[PDB]
Protein backbone atom coordinates (compact mmCIF):
# COMPACT_ATOMS: atom_id res chain seq x y z
CA UNK A 1 0.00 0.00 0.00
CA UNK A 2 2.63 2.80 0.99
CA UNK A 3 4.43 1.66 -2.35
CA UNK A 4 1.30 1.52 -3.95
CA UNK A 5 0.56 5.17 -2.68
CA UNK A 6 4.51 5.86 -3.96
CA UNK A 7 3.90 4.58 -6.71
CA UNK A 8 1.02 6.64 -7.88
CA UNK A 9 2.70 9.45 -6.76
CA UNK A 10 5.65 8.98 -9.11
CA UNK A 11 3.46 8.51 -11.91
CA UNK A 12 1.29 11.63 -10.62
CA UNK A 13 4.53 13.41 -10.86
CA UNK A 14 5.91 12.11 -14.21
CA UNK A 15 2.28 12.31 -16.05
CA UNK A 16 2.63 16.79 -14.60
CA UNK A 17 6.24 17.43 -16.05
CA UNK A 18 4.98 15.97 -19.36
CA UNK A 19 1.87 17.68 -19.41
CA UNK A 20 3.41 21.05 -18.70
CA UNK A 21 6.98 20.49 -20.59
CA UNK A 22 6.68 23.49 -22.25
CA UNK A 23 4.98 25.86 -19.62
CA UNK A 24 7.98 27.73 -19.18
CA UNK A 25 8.59 28.16 -23.06
CA UNK A 26 4.94 29.06 -23.70
CA UNK A 27 5.07 31.83 -20.85
CA UNK A 28 8.19 33.02 -22.59
CA UNK A 29 6.85 33.87 -26.27
CA UNK A 30 3.85 35.23 -24.10
CA UNK A 31 6.45 37.96 -22.09
CA UNK A 32 8.53 38.29 -25.98
CA UNK A 33 5.10 38.81 -27.96
CA UNK A 34 4.06 41.80 -25.72
CA UNK A 35 7.13 43.45 -23.52
CA UNK A 36 7.39 45.81 -26.01
CA UNK A 37 3.38 47.24 -25.27
CA UNK A 38 4.18 46.94 -21.69
CA UNK A 39 7.54 49.42 -22.08
CA UNK A 40 5.59 51.66 -23.92
CA UNK A 41 2.41 51.80 -21.15
CA UNK A 42 4.71 51.95 -18.52
CA UNK A 43 6.94 54.92 -20.06
CA UNK A 44 4.46 57.67 -20.78
CA UNK A 45 2.22 56.52 -17.70
CA UNK A 46 4.50 57.52 -15.05
CA UNK A 47 3.29 60.53 -12.42
CA UNK A 48 6.89 62.45 -12.02
CA UNK A 49 5.79 62.34 -15.75
CA UNK A 50 9.13 64.70 -17.75
CA UNK A 51 8.17 63.08 -21.08
CA UNK A 52 5.44 64.32 -23.00
CA UNK A 53 2.69 61.86 -23.25
CA UNK A 54 2.04 60.35 -26.60
CA UNK A 55 -1.33 58.86 -25.80
CA UNK A 56 -0.98 56.91 -29.11
CA UNK A 57 1.93 55.22 -28.61
CA UNK A 58 -0.34 53.96 -24.72
CA UNK A 59 -3.44 53.69 -27.59
CA UNK A 60 -1.15 51.64 -29.50
CA UNK A 61 0.12 49.34 -26.72
CA UNK A 62 -3.09 48.75 -25.79
CA UNK A 63 -4.54 47.53 -29.06
CA UNK A 64 -1.50 44.83 -29.74
CA UNK A 65 -2.79 43.71 -26.07
CA UNK A 66 -6.56 43.60 -26.75
CA UNK A 67 -5.73 42.06 -30.41
CA UNK A 68 -8.01 38.59 -31.84
CA UNK A 69 -8.42 38.69 -27.64
CA UNK A 70 -4.94 36.43 -28.34
CA UNK A 71 -3.16 37.08 -24.77
CA UNK A 72 -6.53 35.60 -23.40
CA UNK A 73 -6.20 32.75 -25.85
CA UNK A 74 -2.23 32.29 -24.86
CA UNK A 75 -3.23 32.23 -20.59
CA UNK A 76 -5.98 29.66 -21.10
CA UNK A 77 -3.90 27.43 -22.83
CA UNK A 78 -1.76 27.17 -19.82
CA UNK A 79 -4.73 27.58 -17.56
CA UNK A 80 -5.55 24.17 -19.28
CA UNK A 81 -2.14 22.26 -18.38
CA UNK A 82 -2.67 22.91 -14.97
CA UNK A 83 -6.47 21.85 -14.59
CA UNK A 84 -6.47 18.67 -12.77
CA UNK A 85 -4.88 20.56 -10.23
CA UNK A 86 -7.08 23.65 -10.10
CA UNK A 87 -6.05 26.46 -11.35
CA UNK A 88 -9.29 28.02 -10.09
CA UNK A 89 -7.34 32.00 -8.70
CA UNK A 90 -6.24 31.69 -12.54
CA UNK A 91 -8.90 30.87 -14.14
CA UNK A 92 -10.45 34.06 -13.24
CA UNK A 93 -7.59 35.96 -13.23
CA UNK A 94 -7.62 35.85 -16.94
CA UNK A 95 -11.51 36.18 -17.38
CA UNK A 96 -10.61 39.54 -14.88
CA UNK A 97 -7.86 40.31 -16.95
CA UNK A 98 -9.60 39.72 -20.43
CA UNK A 99 -12.36 42.37 -18.97
CA UNK A 100 -9.80 44.70 -17.69
CA UNK A 101 -8.98 44.67 -21.65
CA UNK A 102 -12.47 44.82 -23.15
CA UNK A 103 -13.43 48.14 -20.53
CA UNK A 104 -9.80 49.67 -21.46
CA UNK A 105 -10.12 53.58 -21.70
CA UNK A 106 -8.25 55.48 -24.90
CA UNK A 107 -7.00 58.35 -23.81
CA UNK A 108 -6.28 57.32 -20.28
CA UNK A 109 -3.22 56.40 -19.59
CA UNK A 110 -3.70 55.65 -15.81
CA UNK A 111 -6.20 53.01 -17.35
CA UNK A 112 -3.43 51.90 -19.55
CA UNK A 113 -0.92 51.40 -16.33
CA UNK A 114 -3.79 49.52 -14.84
CA UNK A 115 -4.07 47.01 -17.73
CA UNK A 116 0.01 46.73 -17.64
CA UNK A 117 0.18 46.36 -13.59
CA UNK A 118 -2.95 43.10 -14.27
CA UNK A 119 -0.95 41.66 -17.05
CA UNK A 120 2.44 41.45 -14.71
CA UNK A 121 0.34 40.29 -11.81
CA UNK A 122 -1.35 37.86 -13.65
CA UNK A 123 1.70 36.68 -15.57
CA UNK A 124 3.70 35.75 -11.80
CA UNK A 125 0.21 33.96 -10.94
CA UNK A 126 0.37 32.09 -13.87
CA UNK A 127 4.32 30.76 -12.19
CA UNK A 128 2.74 30.65 -9.16
CA UNK A 129 -0.07 28.21 -10.19
CA UNK A 130 3.04 25.51 -11.32
CA UNK A 131 4.28 25.68 -7.63
CA UNK A 132 1.09 24.92 -6.33
CA UNK A 133 0.41 22.29 -9.18
CA UNK A 134 3.40 20.28 -7.38
CA UNK A 135 2.47 20.97 -3.76
CA UNK A 136 -0.23 19.50 -4.27
CA UNK A 137 0.94 16.14 -5.97
CA UNK A 138 4.15 16.75 -3.31
CA UNK A 139 1.33 16.82 -0.66
CA UNK A 140 -0.26 13.13 -1.00
CA UNK A 141 3.85 11.72 -0.69
CA UNK A 142 4.33 10.22 3.00
CA UNK A 143 8.16 10.26 3.41
CA UNK A 144 8.87 12.41 6.44
CA UNK A 145 12.13 13.77 4.66
CA UNK A 146 10.28 14.19 1.03
CA UNK A 147 7.54 16.34 3.28
CA UNK A 148 9.98 18.74 4.65
CA UNK A 149 12.78 19.22 1.37
CA UNK A 150 9.36 19.71 -0.30
CA UNK A 151 7.77 22.31 1.60
CA UNK A 152 11.28 23.87 2.06
CA UNK A 153 11.66 23.86 -1.63
CA UNK A 154 7.64 25.21 -2.42
CA UNK A 155 8.62 28.09 -0.12
CA UNK A 156 12.08 28.61 -1.29
CA UNK A 157 10.75 28.61 -5.61
CA UNK A 158 8.09 30.97 -4.77
CA UNK A 159 11.03 33.32 -2.81
CA UNK A 160 12.90 33.14 -6.69
CA UNK A 161 8.95 33.70 -8.14
CA UNK A 162 8.96 36.77 -6.33
CA UNK A 163 12.50 38.26 -7.60
CA UNK A 164 11.88 37.55 -11.10
CA UNK A 165 8.81 35.40 -12.38
CA UNK A 166 10.52 33.74 -15.50
CA UNK A 167 13.82 32.69 -14.68
CA UNK A 168 12.33 31.23 -11.24
CA UNK A 169 9.74 29.00 -13.49
CA UNK A 170 12.58 27.74 -16.07
CA UNK A 171 15.00 26.57 -13.12
CA UNK A 172 11.87 24.84 -11.13
CA UNK A 173 10.71 23.29 -14.39
CA UNK A 174 14.22 21.90 -15.02
CA UNK A 175 14.29 21.06 -11.63
CA UNK A 176 11.00 18.96 -11.41
CA UNK A 177 12.11 17.49 -15.00
CA UNK A 178 15.83 16.29 -13.71
CA UNK A 179 13.62 14.51 -10.80
CA UNK A 180 10.91 13.14 -12.74
CA UNK A 181 13.79 11.45 -15.60
CA UNK A 182 16.98 10.23 -12.80
CA UNK A 183 19.22 12.59 -13.43
CA UNK A 184 21.05 14.93 -11.00
CA UNK A 185 20.30 19.00 -10.62
CA UNK A 186 23.81 20.97 -11.87
CA UNK A 187 24.04 23.38 -8.43
CA UNK A 188 26.14 25.90 -10.40
CA UNK A 189 24.52 29.40 -10.85
CA UNK A 190 23.78 30.60 -14.53
CA UNK A 191 23.39 34.16 -13.95
CA UNK A 192 27.00 34.68 -11.72
CA UNK A 193 24.10 34.76 -8.92
CA UNK A 194 22.71 38.30 -9.97
CA UNK A 195 19.19 36.49 -8.94
CA UNK A 196 19.85 36.56 -4.96
CA UNK A 197 17.33 33.91 -4.67
CA UNK A 198 19.12 31.11 -6.82
CA UNK A 199 21.50 29.36 -4.71
CA UNK A 200 18.84 28.93 -1.80
CA UNK A 201 16.44 27.56 -4.57
CA UNK A 202 18.90 25.20 -5.96
CA UNK A 203 20.41 24.20 -2.85
CA UNK A 204 16.73 22.99 -1.98
CA UNK A 205 15.98 21.52 -5.48
CA UNK A 206 19.34 18.94 -5.01
CA UNK A 207 18.13 17.85 -1.61
CA UNK A 208 14.59 16.78 -2.74
CA UNK A 209 16.16 15.33 -5.47
CA UNK A 210 17.89 12.58 -2.91
CA UNK A 211 14.95 12.65 -0.70
CA UNK A 212 12.95 11.54 -4.42
CA UNK A 213 15.34 9.29 -5.35
CA UNK A 214 15.00 7.68 -1.88
CA UNK A 215 11.65 6.63 -2.55
CA UNK A 216 11.63 5.71 -5.83
CA UNK A 217 14.70 3.38 -4.86
CA UNK A 218 12.24 1.59 -2.45
CA UNK A 219 9.97 0.16 -5.79
CA UNK A 220 13.28 -0.89 -7.74
CA UNK B 1 16.85 88.62 -52.57
CA UNK B 2 18.12 85.66 -52.90
CA UNK B 3 16.09 83.25 -50.38
CA UNK B 4 12.85 81.10 -51.70
CA UNK B 5 9.78 80.22 -49.56
CA UNK B 6 11.62 77.78 -47.50
CA UNK B 7 10.63 73.94 -47.97
CA UNK B 8 10.66 72.45 -44.03
CA UNK B 9 10.59 69.04 -43.50
CA UNK B 10 8.39 67.99 -40.58
CA UNK B 11 6.67 71.86 -39.91
CA UNK B 12 6.43 74.65 -41.87
CA UNK B 13 6.35 78.88 -41.22
CA UNK B 14 3.86 80.38 -39.32
CA UNK B 15 0.99 82.11 -41.44
CA UNK B 16 1.66 80.70 -44.85
CA UNK B 17 -0.40 83.01 -46.79
CA UNK B 18 -0.07 86.38 -45.27
CA UNK B 19 3.38 85.79 -45.81
CA UNK B 20 4.07 84.50 -49.01
CA UNK B 21 3.43 87.80 -51.05
CA UNK B 22 6.66 89.13 -49.61
CA UNK B 23 9.21 86.25 -50.99
CA UNK B 24 11.91 85.89 -52.05
CA UNK B 25 13.48 87.86 -49.33
CA UNK B 26 16.83 89.28 -48.51
CA UNK B 27 19.88 88.15 -46.25
CA UNK B 28 19.16 88.94 -42.45
CA UNK B 29 15.40 88.26 -42.71
CA UNK B 30 14.06 85.67 -40.40
CA UNK B 31 10.82 84.20 -39.56
CA UNK B 32 8.60 82.10 -36.63
CA UNK B 33 8.27 78.38 -37.65
CA UNK B 34 7.14 75.17 -36.03
CA UNK B 35 7.55 71.25 -35.91
CA UNK B 36 4.94 69.02 -35.76
CA UNK B 37 4.81 66.16 -32.96
CA UNK B 38 7.04 63.76 -32.26
CA UNK B 39 10.14 66.46 -33.63
CA UNK B 40 12.35 69.35 -32.43
CA UNK B 41 13.61 73.15 -32.95
CA UNK B 42 17.41 72.78 -32.19
CA UNK B 43 16.32 75.35 -29.42
CA UNK B 44 14.53 72.28 -27.77
CA UNK B 45 10.99 73.81 -28.71
CA UNK B 46 7.75 73.57 -31.29
CA UNK B 47 9.07 76.48 -32.80
CA UNK B 48 11.89 78.77 -33.52
CA UNK B 49 13.31 81.32 -36.30
CA UNK B 50 14.66 80.33 -39.47
CA UNK B 51 17.26 82.86 -41.04
CA UNK B 52 17.60 83.50 -45.24
CA UNK B 53 21.97 83.15 -45.32
CA UNK B 54 24.04 83.99 -48.05
CA UNK B 55 24.73 80.30 -48.09
CA UNK B 56 20.55 79.82 -47.67
CA UNK B 57 18.07 78.85 -44.87
CA UNK B 58 19.29 78.14 -41.21
CA UNK B 59 18.90 76.25 -39.28
CA UNK B 60 19.70 73.41 -42.11
CA UNK B 61 17.93 71.40 -40.16
CA UNK B 62 14.54 73.38 -38.57
CA UNK B 63 13.08 70.06 -37.37
CA UNK B 64 14.58 67.18 -35.27
CA UNK B 65 13.66 63.64 -33.59
CA UNK B 66 12.75 63.63 -30.25
CA UNK B 67 13.03 60.15 -28.94
CA UNK B 68 12.02 59.46 -25.05
CA UNK B 69 14.35 55.91 -23.95
CA UNK B 70 11.68 53.62 -23.03
CA UNK B 71 11.54 51.78 -19.30
CA UNK B 72 12.59 48.22 -19.74
CA UNK B 73 11.01 45.83 -18.29
CA UNK B 74 14.28 43.14 -17.31
CA UNK B 75 16.66 46.62 -18.33
CA UNK B 76 19.31 48.24 -16.44
CA UNK B 77 16.61 51.29 -16.25
CA UNK B 78 19.00 54.56 -15.63
CA UNK B 79 18.22 56.17 -18.93
CA UNK B 80 14.03 55.79 -18.53
CA UNK B 81 12.10 57.96 -20.33
CA UNK B 82 14.81 60.88 -20.52
CA UNK B 83 15.10 63.05 -23.72
CA UNK B 84 17.38 62.40 -26.60
CA UNK B 85 17.54 64.03 -29.89
CA UNK B 86 18.37 62.60 -33.87
CA UNK B 87 21.70 61.03 -34.12
CA UNK B 88 22.30 60.37 -30.27
CA UNK B 89 23.60 56.82 -29.61
CA UNK B 90 22.73 54.71 -26.24
CA UNK B 91 24.20 51.37 -25.39
CA UNK B 92 21.92 49.31 -23.60
CA UNK B 93 22.05 46.43 -21.48
CA UNK B 94 19.64 43.61 -19.96
CA UNK B 95 19.27 41.91 -16.68
CA UNK B 96 21.15 38.17 -17.40
CA UNK B 97 18.64 35.79 -18.23
CA UNK B 98 17.21 38.57 -21.39
CA UNK B 99 19.03 40.06 -23.73
CA UNK B 100 18.12 42.56 -27.13
CA UNK B 101 17.02 41.21 -30.13
CA UNK B 102 20.13 39.81 -32.64
CA UNK B 103 22.61 40.43 -29.75
CA UNK B 104 22.33 44.60 -30.70
CA UNK B 105 23.82 47.39 -27.91
CA UNK B 106 23.49 49.94 -29.40
CA UNK B 107 20.11 52.26 -30.41
CA UNK B 108 19.97 55.30 -31.95
CA UNK B 109 17.34 58.23 -32.25
CA UNK B 110 16.57 58.38 -36.19
CA UNK B 111 13.79 60.06 -38.40
CA UNK B 112 11.40 57.07 -37.64
CA UNK B 113 12.52 57.14 -33.50
CA UNK B 114 15.08 54.32 -32.02
CA UNK B 115 16.31 52.09 -34.42
CA UNK B 116 16.56 49.13 -33.73
CA UNK B 117 14.12 49.29 -30.92
CA UNK B 118 15.00 48.37 -27.52
CA UNK B 119 13.53 45.25 -25.61
CA UNK B 120 14.83 42.70 -23.04
CA UNK B 121 13.76 39.01 -24.24
CA UNK B 122 13.87 35.94 -22.99
ZN1 LIG C 1 10.81 57.28 -13.31
ZN1 LIG D 1 2.18 60.26 -31.92
ZN1 LIG E 1 -9.26 47.14 -12.67
ZN1 LIG F 1 2.90 75.25 -47.41
ZN1 LIG G 1 13.87 64.54 -40.24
Amino acid sequence: AMGRLNQRNINELKIFFEKAKYYSIKLDAIYNEYTEAYNDIMTYSEVNNVTDSDKSKVNQAISILKKDNKIVNKFKELEKIIEEYKPIFLSKLIDDFAIELDQAVDNDVSNARHVADSYKKLRKSVVLAYIESFDVISSKFVDSKFVEASKKFVNKAKEFVEENDLIALECIVKTIGDMVNDREINSRSRYDNFYKKEADFLGAAVELEGAYKAIKQTLL
Amino acid sequence: KPCDYPDIKHGGLYHENMRRPYFPVAVGKYYSYYCDEHFETPSGSYWDHIHCTQDGWSPAVPCLRKCYFPYLENGYNQNHGRKFVQGKSIDVACHPGYALPKAQTTVTCMENGWSPTPRCIR
